[PDB]
């Protein structure tokens, strides 16, 4: 609620979708094991229950949206970064997904003047993609930035 | 006087106000020391006020004064019932100007006093315009939902704020939220403002409350081109059906994108909209899917149709014009002013031939084909609006004044005849090149002729008028020297100035390299003329003809990406375009329904997609849950 | 590439 | 209706017949107490499925359900053996669909009941085609190894998978790993499959296993452009001689990159692939230092030789063309139609001289000069496809359209002569402008002149038509216009638009500021024309022209990486063409071979790399 | 007349019903080479090249203009 990471909602809402790609309706432990069983991971049965009912607040063993970033904002447990990338990440930024995208990177490269083709401007995503779904995270955006 | 004139004076004149008493200042400065021992003997009439109309509570509240509000409760809770009387500011009360800085406890201790959560503030600073920095509506319920304070959102619905309650623009809460700049957080205020929603309400759900101008917040969405609370209103309208490995085979709604028995559609709305932002609408997983398959089923061979009929209308039409009833004149020209050339005059009245009752069947489909145009685009002038239809060119734009004054030209050539008027010649000519050059409307059919269409529309408005108003002060000022050095010449040996329209014409020509330089190598010219033409020369077509092609250069590859993006939405604004004016013998209705495969009656559509099983976008939050 | 990145570095610096 | 549209409407009703039943609904939503009251009394028959066919237990593995498939195991385990029977999804069993969600224990259970690991799922939604997303195959070991899930893959080797078994099309399991979109996955995948590959077999490896169209998945990863499968399989190629300090000797196999003794190469196939990543095999460390070798060393002085043979040949024509039997004319031109001017019409039939039978000798070489190339051109239309040969523009592309339409035309005046016919002159200019710009086909040998000739392709395709589409619109509008305004007038002093042909051609004209503005400064035009000519001059040869250098001026920096690496798959596609049709006395087998250097019969080339 | 023709304004200087001299046919085609050829469509090139250097110079130059 107050972790205050607005950027990071954004990214915690297409990583909520992730786990419960299965169904409409919020995480049902079964598609959890379905996102762990994808990884390999094959987990034991009873020790799923165990592990939602450990991120629970409010009983009625499902969880859903509001106490997923509960759990995000204790963990990843705290960065006092720069403050000055955040805000430039958010005007480089056009439609406020949280996303950078993969059309609006060429967006920028037309106003700031540089001469970039298509595929260069895809070949600025790929390096900069470490999960590669082809839109830089926010947190993308700064281990590109101050890390060097 | 300017209105942002009046408004900077009232709120510099709140603060004399402020230094005028001892009680404002103190309560802005938390001196209670000097608050309470003003309160204690001669109570004054708290009436007094800013020129704003604002209580001391107002004045405390305005600055994060937890203390000095508290203490003007306490002698006067009356004050917690009053507004702000100006009329930019009319009705603010102090609960508004709590819930603005997120005072926590100032909202408690004035929801303790029984603050009227339903006070409207309808001043002239707080109405949705280009000049007010935020519109947040009015009832204080909206002020703390657009301010992302989940803790003031739960304190107003337990003391009872309507959150159905709507304003002057006739915007409820979940409207407001659309409006805002931060897009992130209205979306989880919808999920917040959803779960305190009236259950089994007698009326609509609050997700469909429409507007004012008859915008449900599902369609202001698509207005303002928020795409961030356009996908978390299609949370509650897909069902997933499975995920058969990588795939996923979702089923959207498509009860409110389609939104088939309508007058102002959702994706009319959508492509009309003047918000640059409105296009990316016609991006999204389920309506990028929709009007693709309105496209490449129906709209596309129902457009080739009409462009492969409008092709043989035109050829009829100049078939009609190249032959055209000439007969030979009598006048022997050579008598007249024999710089004079005519030879073919008209025909009076008459078709007495066989090869023109062919034309006359021809040109009545001239006159019909003109007619169908002035009945088919006059009533789409008052529905849009007369001026967003002219030039919006995503719909059209400007083909439709093309498409019009061409069609006129006919009807008015059709007056030019029935009454033997001599002056055929100038409204046919004028209705070949408007009507010509209407066959490109028909060029964003195909992905080969519809981005460059743009580009011709956005060099001619953008670009070409920016260097024909510095070539007019250019060739002004040539053609003027022109005429001054041989107008004392001789015109029968070098005629190219002979007249001051021809001069302008002729330096008009000489600019864009088309008519040879006029020179006569067995005269002298005078020495004059060739010093002003080495000018000429340079400054019109070495430097201003090539920079046209450098700027023109320059300014393609800046909007070749809008450009682009433009043309996406005009097969779309087309599409729409021709599901309204094609009757319903064509186009069946898109999606497949519900009434058999048995779920409701709405019309579902089907969309599966093939998300990447990558590891790196999933480790990182199942490590969060194991660890 | 890796040099439309050090544009971007550089214009917020 | 369109069949996306059919199969829609089948994933819609399967949730229908889902509701119907409170198995089904109880298959899909585990709830067990929901399960185990139903099928204790009154044991239903079990064929209730459906609209796919699907049974319950397939309904109860397509969602993640372990305890609700096993509770349909134990009361009926003839579940596990039953298909869907559906046109589309014919023959998915419940074992396919437990490898596809990766379900480890389903597929233990499934096999503890002796489940068919062979079974071919043979619908038209497993096929692979543009429309269905993902190419997986028909056997449940292939659903295995392109979900990059190891365990499961183990699982089916040891229940006895069929590892060389093939689809329909042909594609065993190591071909399907090749025409995945996870390319580095299917690497590793590569190597745990031929590690359980049949020991000592009687037919060949696994790795050489063809198709139902003739490809080899060393061959399939080069047409569909797998640029990492293909280092994964020059792993199993190179011998590594020595590491003298940063340098390193490897010696690549170059059997099955040559690929001497084949009707279809496998070069051919690369240079030849639809797929536009099909041009980076031609750039990987051994396939990159073999075409170079043969370009240099004799794929560019026999281009060379070819490329002077035709510019003398082209020569030899035209001086057959400029000298041709013209003799003078008698019937006295100004008397009919004076307009006309014509003083030469031909000869008959005649030779006789002594500076025309130099001549015939010239014709004859242009007359076996232009069978030649219909005998070098016409065979090689139906072995690459009919149209995949005049329109991939990297095995010439559009100049095979020019010489052989060029080399019809030298013997279409043949025809014109030998029969005295008039129009001689037709067939001979029309084949003069295209047997010069065949010449441009010989650009493509040169790194000063071959990258340029791509552009020139580029743009008169997709460039030149979007621009003259455009032109054709407006230019009808002004010649249209301007036949208007002067039909009225005199012809006899402004002659430019006399006629309607004439009014299209000079205002074609007048908009690339070739003809000068048409005006007569000793008459009065009319001022309807020049109101039209203001608008005529903005319009086209203001806007428009310029527009079209603005515009091929932007798409110009777009496609010149795109036409770099295109030259570079354009110089490899002519050696393959010059290595096929050349004879074998020209173009000794590239390579060293081991046949003295004793390690085999195969042909090996070296490569030595100085790494950092 | 030599400037002229560099600008494509007068056409090239030719009298169809005379003969001209060689040298002149050799020194034009030198002079539609280096001029109307190269120069001319590099001026476009150059200027062209030195306009989006230039836009965003010229852009912050008219905001210190309107002031
Ligand atoms: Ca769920
Ligand atoms: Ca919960
Ligand atoms: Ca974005
Ligand atoms: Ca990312």
């Amino acid at each position: 609620a107050d972790q205050l990471t607005e950027e990071q909602i954004a990214e915690f809402k297409e990583a909520f979708s992730l786990f419960d790609k299965d169904g409409d309706g919020t995480i049902t432990t079964k598609e959890l094991g379905t996102v762990m069983r994808s990884l390999g991971q094959n987990p034991t049965e009873a020790e799923l229950q165990d592990m939602i009912n450990e991120v629970d607040a409010d009983g009625n063993g499902t969880i859903d949206f509001p106490e997923f970033l509960t759990m995000m904002a204790r963990k990843m447990k705290d960065t006092d970064s720069e403050e000055e990338i955040r805000e430039a990440f958010r005007v480089f930024d056009k439609d406020g997904n949280g996303y950078i995208s993969a059309a609006e990177l060429r967006h920028v490269m037309t106003n700031l003047g540089e001469k970039l083709t298509d595929e260069e401007v895809d070949e600025m995503i790929r390096e900069a993609d470490i999960d590669g779904d082809g839109q830089v995270n926010y947190e993308e955006f700064v281990q590109m930035m101050t890390a060097k | 006087q300017d209105w942002e004139q009046y408004r900077d004076r009232v709120n510099m004149l709140q603060q004399e106000r402020i230094r005028d008493s001892p009680l404002l200042q103190a309560a802005k400065e938390n001196d209670l020391r000097l608050l309470k021992i003003l309160l204690l003997n001669q109570s004054c009439d708290f009436q007094q006020r800013g020129a704003v109309g604002e209580t001391a509570l107002h004045v405390a509240a305005l600055y994060d004064n937890l203390e000095a509000a508290t203490l003007l409760m306490e002698a006067a809770p009356e004050l917690a019932k009053e507004p702000a009387l100006c009329e930019p500011f009319v009705g603010q009360t102090a609960l508004h100007i709590a819930v603005m800085n997120q005072n926590l406890n100032l909202v408690r201790a004035l929801l303790a006093r029984g603050a009227s959560v339903s006070a409207r503030a309808t001043g002239a600073a707080f109405r949705r315009s280009p000049h007010n920095l935020i519109y947040y509506g009015e009832h204080p319920l909206s002020f703390a939902a657009c301010v992302g304070s989940e803790e003031i959102v739960r304190l107003l619905i337990e003391h009872g704020a309507d959150i159905r309650a709507q304003d002057s623009l006739g915007n409820t809460v979940l409207h407001i939220l659309i409006l805002q700049p931060n897009k992130t957080f209205a979306c989880q205020m919808y999920n917040l403002l959803l779960s305190y929603d009236e259950h089994s309400d007698h009326l609509q759900s609050l997700e469909l409350v429409p507007n004012h101008q008859g915008l449900t917040p599902f369609k202001l969405a698509g207005v303002e081109g928020n795409t961030v609370m356009f996908q978390h209103l299609m949370q509650k309208r897909k069902h997933v059906q499975w995920t058969c490995g990588p795939l996923t085979s979702t089923l959207y709604d498509l009860t409110e994108i389609d939104s088939w028995g309508e007058e102002l559609s959702f994706l009319e709305l959508v492509v009309s909209s003047k918000k640059r932002e409105a296009r990316q609408i016609l991006e999204q997983t389920p309506v990028k899917e929709l009007v693709s398959f309105k496209w490449k089923k129906y709209g596309r061979p129902y457009f080739c149709v009409l462009a492969s009929l409008y092709i043989l209308y035109m050829i009829c039409f100049t078939t009609c014009c190249i032959y055209r009833p000439l007969k030979l004149r009598d006048d022997n020209r050579t008598d007249p002013r024999d710089i004079t050339i005519l030879q073919q005059k008209l025909l009076q009245e008459a078709y007495v031939t066989h090869q023109d009752n062919i034309r006359l069947v021809g040109e009545l489909v001239t006159v019909t084909g003109a007619v169908i145009i002035l009945l088919l685009e006059i009533p789409d002038i008052f529905r849009v609006g007369a001026s967003r239809y002219f030039g919006q060119t995503i719909l059209g734009g400007p083909f439709h004044v093309i498409i019009i004054t061409y069609a006129s030209l006919v009807l008015l050539t059709m007056v030019m005849r029935l009454t033997n008027m001599n002056g055929e010649v100038v409204p046919l000519s004028f209705a070949l090149v408007l009507g010509w050059c209407s066959v490109m409307y028909f060029a964003r059919g195909f992905q080969m002729l519809g981005p460059f269409t743009i580009m011709i529309q956005k060099m001619i408005f953008g670009d070409l008028m920016r260097f024909c108003w510095l070539m007019a002060v250019v060739i002004l000022g040539f053609a003027s020297a022109f005429h001054i050095t041989f107008q004392t010449e001789d015109p029968n040996n070098l005629g190219e100035f002979s007249d001051y329209p021809t001069a302008l014409f002729s330096t008009f020509e000489l600019f864009l390299t088309i008519i040879d330089g006029p020179a006569n190598y067995s005269v002298d010219l005078p020495f004059m003329y060739c010093i002003t033409y080495a000018a000429f020369a340079i400054i019109a077509t070495l430097l201003m003809l090539n920079l046209f092609i450098a700027m023109m250069g320059d300014t393609h590859w800046r909007v070749a990406q809008e450009r682009d993006e433009l043309w996406r939405a005009q097969v779309v604004a087309t599409t729409v375009m021709l599901e309204r004016k094609m009757p319903r013998f064509l186009w069946p209705r898109s999606g497949i329904c519900g009434y058999e495969y048995g779920l409701g009656d709405r019309w579902f559509l089907r969309v599966e997609n093939h998300h990447d099983q990558n590891p790196l976008r999933v480790l990182r939050y199942v490590e969060a849950f194991k660890c | 590439s890796h040099r439309g990145w050090e544009i971007l570095r550089r214009n917020t610096l």
